[PDB]
Parts: C-alpha cells; sequence; structure tokens
RNA sequence: GUGGGAAUCUGCCGAACAGUUCGGGCUAAAUCCCGAAGAAAGCUAGAAAGCGCUGUUUGAUGAGCCUGCGUAGUAUUAGGUAGUUGGUUAGGUAAAGGCUGACCAAGCCGAUGAUGCUUAGCUGGUCUUUUCGGACGAUCAGCCACACCGGGACUGAGACACGGCCCGGACUCCCACGGGGGGCAGCAGUGGGGAAUCUUGGACAAUGGGCGCAAGCCUGAUCCAGCAAUAUUGCGUGAGUGAAGAAGGGCAAUUCCGCUCGUAAAGCUCUUUCGUCGAGUGCGCGAUCAUGACAUGACUCGAGGAAGAAGCCCCGGCUAACUCCGUGCCAGCAGCCGCGGUAAAACGGGGGGGGCAAGUGUUCUUCGGAAUGACUAGGCGUAAAGGGCACGUAGGCGGUUCAUCGGGUUGAAAGUGAA
C-alpha cells in the first residue's frame, strides 16, 4: 500500500507543477481514498471521485493549484496520542501549516482530530 | 547509504595521528640532556637555533627548543619538556620551560617574563 | 531487623535527618527499604522545629514489628504513634536561666 | 506471554530445538531488526518433525539447556513420500 | 540493568498454640558434651511469673537457584565441542539440574559471527551539545569480584571468611640456631616511581552498629579540626574632595596649561565590612531526663586608623589596544597567515594603552565550532568515491476486495521505574 501510495501522491504533486487540471490515478485503495477524503476536506483538492472500486480501480482528482508536497511514508512509524503534537513539530517542513494522517482504531483521521479523540497508531503520511 | 546499509554497518570516525606521542597524556616530561647543539632553519628564515636533544623519563629520544636569550644547559643535565612544535625546525616538536630544575631564568625581561621565568623586579 | 531510623543529610555543620526504614545491617546512608519523612533538628524562624512522617506507613512497619531506635522513640511519642520512653518521665533538670530579653531582630538586649 | 517457535531439530531422544522470532526496535535509525534465538523443548512421545509450529510453555530446568515444554502443535509440516505420492499418481 | 519464576533455607524482631522429664562425662561445675523417652537447659523469691530454650503454625527481612529481553572492537580469527548434546538409572545438595559414577544414542554451538586475539568492572550518573550523539565511570550511592601468590575444608542460620584455620611457594625478621613469626588494596604515616596529590590530630557530644535486663563498654563507621588558590554566580583592597595642573617619567611642524602619566598622587573630611587586639554572659544552638570534641569558635560590647591587602597576559591581521630607542635574515618571536637584510606598530627595553581580576597565562585531555562519518543532516559524469557484467542463497523491500482473529499497534486501570 505504501508504495501505490506514494506513486499516486507524487503523480498529484508532478501533475500540480505542470498547471493540469485532472489526475487519474489507477492503482487505487481504500486507505488511498480516505486520505483524499481528508486533502479534500483541508481544501487543497477540489473534488475526487472513484470508479469501479471493486473490481479495477481508478481515481479522478480535480485540481486547483494549492498544495505544495505529498509524502507517504515507506516504513512503520507508531505514534501515540500523546505523541502528535511533537512528532507534528519534527516532521513539516515549516511547522506550521500541514497535516499529519494517521490511521487508527476510531479510522483514519489527521492529526488535529486524533488529539481530541485521543488516538494513535501508524503515521500514513502528511501533505502540506 | 540507505538505513539497511546503516544498520548492518555503522559510520566510523576520521583517522587523524597523534602528534605528541612521548608525553604519553601527561602535561610535562622530566628528561636528561645527551647533546646540545644548534641548527639552521627551513628556507626563508635564516638563523641558528638552540636544540637539546633529550632523553625522556619513559626512555623516549626526543628534539627540545630553548626559549629566550642565552642558555647554561649543559649535557646530562635535568629539563622539564613540555608539547609545543617549532614550524621552521621540522621534527622538533617540543619546548623547554625556563625556570625549573637547572634552566635559570632570564634576569632583565620586563614583559611577558613568566613565560621565562623571570621573577618579577623590586619597584624602588 | 527492620528499624525505623535517622539518616544523616545537608552539610557540614548543618544537620537534617530522615526517618527511614532499613534493615539493620545496612550502611548509615546505604540500602533502606522505604524512606518516611523528614526531621528538622535546628529551630526555625517560629521558634519551633519541623517534621513529617508518613501515617499509614509507620502504622504498617509498626504492626509488622519494627523497632525504632532512641531518637525515634521520642520523635514517635510528640506525634503520637507510641507510648512515651520510660526515662521521660523524670522531670527536668532545674536551675536558673539567663531571662534577659534580646531584640529578635538585632541581637542585642532590649 | 505466548511463544510460538518453528522446529528445525528433532534428532535427540525427547527433545527438540525450536527457533523463535523477534522484531528488536533500532532506536537511532528507526527500524526493526528481526532477531532469532533457538530454544530446546521438551517433547515426551517424539511426535514433531521438522517445519512445524508449536507453542511453548516455561517449566523448571531439565537439563543443561532445556527449559521449555511443547504444549501443542499448531501447524504441522507437510512431508514428501516417493512411494505413496506415486501410488496417488496411478489413482 | 530491567522484568519474572518454582524446586529451597532463613539468627536477631512481631503474633498464636504446648512443654522445659531423668542418668552419665570433662581434676570442679554448667544454658559445654553423650544417652533415653519426642525435642530441650536452665537462672531468679538478689531478675519468681520476670528472662531463656525446644517443637509446631504463621507475618516481616534477608539468602541460594533458574530465566525472557538488552549490553565492546576485530573476518589479514571459519570452524569449535567429547561430559561435549540428550536419555535411563544410582549417588549427592536445604533446593531443580551432567552436579557426577555406570550404561545407551550422536548429538550441541556457528556466516543473525561460534571459537581465537586485544581491551575493559557494570549501573544511577559527570563534562559538552537545539534535542541526537561523543568522551568518561574520579567523589557519593546500588550490584559484583579480590585480600602476598596458588589449593582446601571446619565452625556456623548465614563464609569456602581483609585484621580465622590447614598445605605449598617467593620475600622478609628474630633465633638459645631446635624452629618459629608476618601480610596497611582499614585510618594516619615511610621509602620507590612520577609532571603531580594531605595530619603518625580530637572525641564517642549527635547518627548508625555489636554485646548487656539494665548500669555501661567498644567503634580511624562517623562527627569535627589540620595541610593544598584544586573547584564554586561570594566578599574586601575604602566613600567624598583636592590644580600649588607640584616634583619626576615619556613624546613633540617641536600647535592649544605644547601633548600625556594626571584628580592621578600628596593634603583635608567621613565610615571601619574582611582581617588585628581586649573583655562579657552563656537549657544561643546542634540534645535532651542528663550527656557538647567542635569552642582559643560563634554572638554582644569596646580600642584604633585608610590604617594590613593587585597582579597576569596582550597592543601587524584574525582580535579590543601606538609611539621612541637598540639590533641589523644576526639575535630572535610564532596558534594560523608570517616578521627581522640601517628609519621594525610583528625582536628586546622606556612610556602609554586594552581584556580579565585574587587571579591570569603555558602544556595535556574532552566536547562544540565540524553538515569534518551527515538518523536529525552529505555524497559517487569531469574534484575522494558505481563492482567488468550477470545469476542467485540469507536478508531487505513489495498490487486489489470481502470476512475471521487479536501477536505487533492503541485507550484506560494496577504493580514497578531505590536515594
Ligand atoms: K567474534
Ligand atoms: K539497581
Ligand atoms: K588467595
Ligand atoms: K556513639
Ligand atoms: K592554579
Ligand atoms: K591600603
Ligand atoms: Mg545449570
Ligand atoms: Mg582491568
Ligand atoms: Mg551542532
Ligand atoms: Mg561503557
Ligand atoms: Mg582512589
Ligand atoms: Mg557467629
Ligand atoms: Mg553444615
Ligand atoms: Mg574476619
Ligand atoms: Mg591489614
Ligand atoms: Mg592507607
Ligand atoms: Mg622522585
Ligand atoms: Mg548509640
Ligand atoms: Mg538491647
Ligand atoms: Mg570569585
Ligand atoms: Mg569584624
Ligand atoms: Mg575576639
Ligand atoms: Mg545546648
Ligand atoms: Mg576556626
Ligand atoms: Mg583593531
Ligand atoms: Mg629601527
Ligand atoms: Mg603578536
Ligand atoms: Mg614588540
Ligand atoms: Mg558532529
Ligand atoms: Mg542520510
Ligand atoms: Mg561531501
Ligand atoms: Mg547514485
Ligand atoms: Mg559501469
Ligand atoms: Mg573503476
Ligand atoms: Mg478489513
Ligand atoms: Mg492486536
Ligand atoms: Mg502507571
Ligand atoms: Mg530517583
Amino acid at each position: 500500500g505504501r508504495r501505490i501510495l506514494n506513486d499516486a501522491l507524487r503523480t498529484i504533486v508532478n501533475a500540480e507543477r505542470r498547471g493540469k487540471a485532472s489526475v487519474e490515478l489507477k492503482p487505487i485503495s481504500t486507505v488511498m481514498s480516505s486520505f483524499l477524503r481528508i486533502m479534500k476536506e483541508k481544501g487543497y483538492i477540489k473534488n475526487f471521485q472513484v470508479h469501479d472500486p471493486h473490481r479495477v480501480g481508478r481515481i479522478t482528482v480535480d485540481l486547483q493549484g494549492r498544495v505544495n508536497d505529498c509524502k507517504a511514508l515507506t516504513y512503520r512509524q507508531d505514534v501515540k496520542a500523546k505523541e502528535i503534537e511533537e512528532y507534528t513539530e519534527r516532521t513539516l517542513p515549516t511547522r506550521q501549516w500541514g497535516y499529519v494522517v494517521v490511521t487508527t482504531p476510531d479510522g483514519i483521521l489527521d492529526h488535529e482530530e486524533a488529539i481530541k479523540r485521543n488516538v494513535g497508531g501508524q503515521v500514513l503520511g502528511f501533505f502540506y | 547509504p540507505t538505513f539497511n546499509q546503516l544498520i548492518r554497518h555503522g559510520r566510523e570516525e576520521k583517522r587523524r595521528t597523534d602528534r605528541t606521542r612521548a608525553l604519553d597524556k601527561c602535561p610535562q616530561k622530566t628528561g636528561v640532556c645527551l647533546r646540545v647543539s644548534t641548527r639552521t632553519p627551513k628556507k626563508p628564515n635564516s638563523a641558528l637555533r638552540k636544540i637539546a636533544k633529550v632523553r625522556l623519563s619513559n626512555r623516549h629520544d626526543i628534539f627540545a627548543y630553548i626559549p629566550g636569550e642565552g642558555h647554561n644547559l649543559q649535557e646530562h643535565s635535568t629539563v622539564l619538556i613540555r608539547g609545543g612544535r617549532v614550524k621552521d625546525l621540522p621534527g622538533v616538536k617540543f619546548h623547554c620551560i625556563r625556570g625549573v630544575k637547572d634552566l635559570m631564568g632570564i634576569p632583565g625581561r620586563r614583559r611577558g617574563r613568566s613565560k621565562y621565568g623571570a621573577e618579577k623586579p623590586k619597584s624602588i | 531487623v527492620v528499624r525505623l531510623r535517622l539518616s544523616r543529610l545537608g552539610c557540614k555543620n548543618r544537620p537534617f535527618f530522615r526517618v527511614m526504614a532499613t534493615d539493620s545491617r545496612s550502611p548509615r546512608d546505604g540500602k533502606h527499604i522505604e524512606v518516611l519523612g523528614y526531621f528538622n533538628p535546628l529551630p526555625g524562624q517560629d521558634g519551633g522545629k519541623r517534621m513529617g512522617l508518613k501515617f499509614d506507613r509507620i502504622k504498617y512497619w509498626l504492626s509488622v514489628g519494627a523497632q525504632a531506635s532512641d531518637p525515634v522513640q521520642r520523635l514517635l511519642f510528640r506525634s503520637g504513634l507510641l507510648p512515651p520512653p520510660p526515662m521521660v518521665a523524670m522531670g527536668r533538670k532545674g536551675g536558673e536561666r539567663d531571662t534577659r530579653p534580646v531584640d529578635p531582630m538585632t541581637g542585642r538586649f532590649v | 506471554k505466548p511463544v510460538i517457535g518453528t522446529v528445525v531439530s528433532n534428532k535427540m531422544q525427547k527433545s527438540v530445538v525450536v527457533a523463535v522470532d523477534r522484531l528488536f526496535h533500532n532506536k537511532l535509525y528507526n527500524r526493526y531488526v528481526k532477531r532469532t534465538s533457538k530454544f530446546m523443548a521438551h517433547d515426551e512421545t517424539n511426535a514433531c518433525n521438522i517445519g512445524d509450529r508449536v507453542k511453548l510453555d516455561p517449566s523448571r530446568p531439565l537439563s543443561k539447556h532445556k527449559n521449555w515444554i511443547v504444549a501443542e502443535i499448531i501447524k504441522k509440516a507437510r512431508i514428501y513420500s516417493p512411494q505413496a505420492a506415486a501410488a496417488a499418481a496411478l489413482s
């Protein structure tokens, strides 16, 4: 999942820098759909649509020119509920703007919601 | 290197040789002079520097420089040797301490005299 | 034997004591089972001395049979956890005292 | 806890050697390193082959090195036999 | 170091339950030893229902044993092991066990580094550093090992026992010459080595320990004094005023009291912190029922006179701070670049100035600067560095959906993380 997740995120950033309108991602995953939902809620992409999610998936994303870099971690990284803010102050390059997206028992959340819910898990990646 | 490479083989340190091995991690040593002679410097500097071949208390043969103006060192003479090389003379890596053992201080030195072992003159 | 005793703290000419439960063969400042409280032997600014104790823990160690030493008996009695020592029933050694009042801020006589 | 291992040796009488697996957290470089410990275990009936996954239970020292008792064989190893292979080949 | 386990013991201390009966032996006796029942042991009307012992249940504290995880360098060390790995049966141990006698099988450890070699006590922690790391393990505290060098066991609840025993060896001292005696890596102290590290002190007054019913007796554990600028964000070396701009020293188209040392000094007024000297109370206080080495101390009062107390390095650039005289690639300086060959801000002296300050410079060692081994945080076309090219073992990494489970993960609670 990490290889295809980083693959799609780097496709998104590479096509953002060319000033395009839409991107197509294939292969896809449910983790990738939830990550894109977090990006849409934070306002870095406008819309995304998932096509044929149970046989051969493809995702179309519409861009607007707002995201600077998206990374997905290629290794295992644990985090507890009380280490989220200290980890965020060292993961983001600017230490102010950007969100760390972790996966939890309560679902795939970002780093600000998981502090409120008091639940930790595996760090998936970040976008800023 | 990749993180797997750094896990399997770590990172080493830089190679650097010791300058003053004959002191053996000690500030000063006590030695007996075997010869007292002069040497010419490396060009373009031309002089006649006073050196003394000293056998230390751990049986090492070193070359020591004699500071200041004038000296009274003889052979088989006990001197105190400290680190610090001389740039003009290649192969000379030490200094003699003025004012202790038999190497006397310099009378008449007034500026920076504690480096040469002179006592403070009397104010009259 | 498990004992309740005092261990020395502070510095030279400035004592302080810690009430600790130790095994009897341990050193004075060495291994201990528990720390139970503190005691200031010097008189404070209020004209009295200071003491703090862990009441439940001292109750537990006394119930399992620890033997307090000879100043700890006095301090546990004044704290009201032990009966009085036998030699306190004797009355003080009276006599004249230098009762000239002294001004507290300057140390000279008033 | 629960100790589960794979049998690597069974050529002793009433004894097996079981290899257990663990992950060591290399803190400086933030990766997980697989490490192995081989354990000698007691098995009275001599039933464990090479390649099965068994579970270990702690016990008192039974020998100089034997400190574990095999409790249950989880997954049994597969053994190829040529004569029975030809017998099932004919069918 | 951290967390656990079952196959054991545990004097003194707390709490129950029952006994403490009779002979003999050691010149004389016994709570010393032997025997019988069931295990023992008696003392005291001076300590008579007060001590002590024995047996059996237990708390508490210690100790033996086992174990999961973590814990140097080296591959220019690749094989090591033979009671070695397991099994049965006996013996032994308080206690599991090749701990070992006999017999049986050929196993066990190893490329996830066995074995060989070099080095080292481990931890809490100390120094340094925008977190990480690096060097260290000195004082203090926890664990371990050792007691002139090797090997043993006895007593004992507990030792294979620093100031206990036996045997061997080296050294050393006495001897009446037959032979005995000794182990400061306990506190002082002495030779030796070294660049270098302390008094052959006082007292059990406080704390802790041993014995004792107590009274009390021991304690180089400790507490307190002595030496050493070895360290620490301490304090003081005066506060004002003073122009005859004194004398003297240095420099000068030799300008402006010619410029400066310079209100600086001398002199006059004030106050005595630290130190000096002389006295007085002391259940001030460390200690209370009483017990004070420290204590010739501390506290309070009095005498006094600015009186007793400022050096070290530097002044070409890096780097704050400039002139005269002597030398002449000589003498010499130097952390780096470098200066010195007749006008040297760089050598040595006079004067003046700058930085620290009872200190200040030189040497040794550590970290930073050093992103100069780069996890945080670097690289490999031409600068150091892509294997001549592949195939593959271990390892590392690696698509999608649905369901089950709960080892990793995660939330709460409890135990633990000594000082
Ligand atoms: K090795
Ligand atoms: K510990
Ligand atoms: K020995
Ligand atoms: K005492
Ligand atoms: K000094
Ligand atoms: K003075
Ligand atoms: Mg064993
Ligand atoms: Mg050693
Ligand atoms: Mg740094
Ligand atoms: Mg270490
Ligand atoms: Mg020492
Ligand atoms: Mg004894
Ligand atoms: Mg015995
Ligand atoms: Mg002894
Ligand atoms: Mg001795
Ligand atoms: Mg000594
Ligand atoms: Mg000497
Ligand atoms: Mg006492
Ligand atoms: Mg007693
Ligand atoms: Mg100071
Ligand atoms: Mg005074
Ligand atoms: Mg006086
Ligand atoms: Mg008193
Ligand atoms: Mg004194
Ligand atoms: Mg300058
Ligand atoms: Mg000149
Ligand atoms: Mg200079
Ligand atoms: Mg000069
Ligand atoms: Mg570094
Ligand atoms: Mg890197
Ligand atoms: Mg580079
Ligand atoms: Mg490359
Ligand atoms: Mg090539
Ligand atoms: Mg090449
Ligand atoms: Mg699922
Ligand atoms: Mg789970
Ligand atoms: Mg907790
Ligand atoms: Mg602590």
